[PDB]
């Protein structure tokens, strides 16, 4: 049910997308042990992701969970980075695969920066970096993350020690 | 598994280091909608 729809360079839509993805780049503490060295990206394309029944399967729950919190769904567009990307847009998300413990438990994670969510799409940790070369700093080999549209409603506040 | 009791979410917040952004996370697939693929390369710096 999922068709891509290429965005090109001059769409007001790819360039603030764009420029969503480059400034929440950040330095992180494993000085780019596990998704790299770098200040920021190459932008190779931008495709809007299109599933009318993924779509009303959202915007039900966003308005259940709006009708719970004083009708505010607390909608955020957020990244998302793992290897499980390409099943996801087929499926939509399912948290039935999201069962590893991370910082904050199991489930399905989202980054404000982009350069966090970069560093799970070869894995936990980088994982063993690119499949051609084997290189979690690799500067050829294409990416990909997901600019995502989340409902958060009412968001447990967890402090990190990070 | 679940959201804590009477959330939605949980909103993971940095305390140390202060130019670090927050995560999220979500237990209901269905409060997600994957609406841009982006396909990129890291670069390196000069
Ligand atoms: C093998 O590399 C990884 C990379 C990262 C992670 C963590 C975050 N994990 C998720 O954010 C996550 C995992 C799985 C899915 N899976 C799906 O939504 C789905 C739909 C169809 C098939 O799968 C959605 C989200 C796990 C918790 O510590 C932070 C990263 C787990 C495995
Ligand atoms: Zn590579």
């Amino acid at each position: 049910g999922t068709i891509l729809i290429d965005l090109s360079p001059d769409d007001k839509e790819f360039q603030s997308v764009e420029e969503e993805m480059q400034s929440t780049v950040r330095e992180h503490r494993d000085g780019g042990h596990a998704g790299g060295i770098f200040n920021r990206y190459n932008i190779l394309k931008i495709q809007k992701v299109c599933n009318k029944k993924l779509w009303e399967r959202y915007t039900h729950r966003r308005k259940e969970v709006s009708e719970e919190n004083h009708n505010h769904a607390n909608e955020r567009m957020l990244f998302h980075g793992s290897p499980f990307v390409n099943a996801i847009i087929h499926k939509g998300f399912d948290e039935r695969h999201a069962y590893i413990g991370g910082m904050f438990g199991a489930g399905i994670y989202f980054a404000e920066n982009s350069s966090k969510s970069n560093q799970y799409v070869y894995g936990i940790g980088g994982g063993t970096g690119c499949p051609v070369h084997k290189d979690r700093s690799c500067y050829i080999c294409h990416r990909q993350l997901l600019f995502c549209r989340v409902t958060l409603g009412k968001s447990f506040l967890q402090f990190s020690a990070m | 598994a679940h959201s804590p009791p009477g959330h939605h979410s949980v909103t993971g917040r940095p305390s140390v280091n202060g130019l670090a952004l927050a995560e999220y996370v979500i237990y209901r697939g269905e409060q997600a909608y994957p609406e841009y693929l982006i396909t990129y390369q890291i670069m390196r710096p000069e």
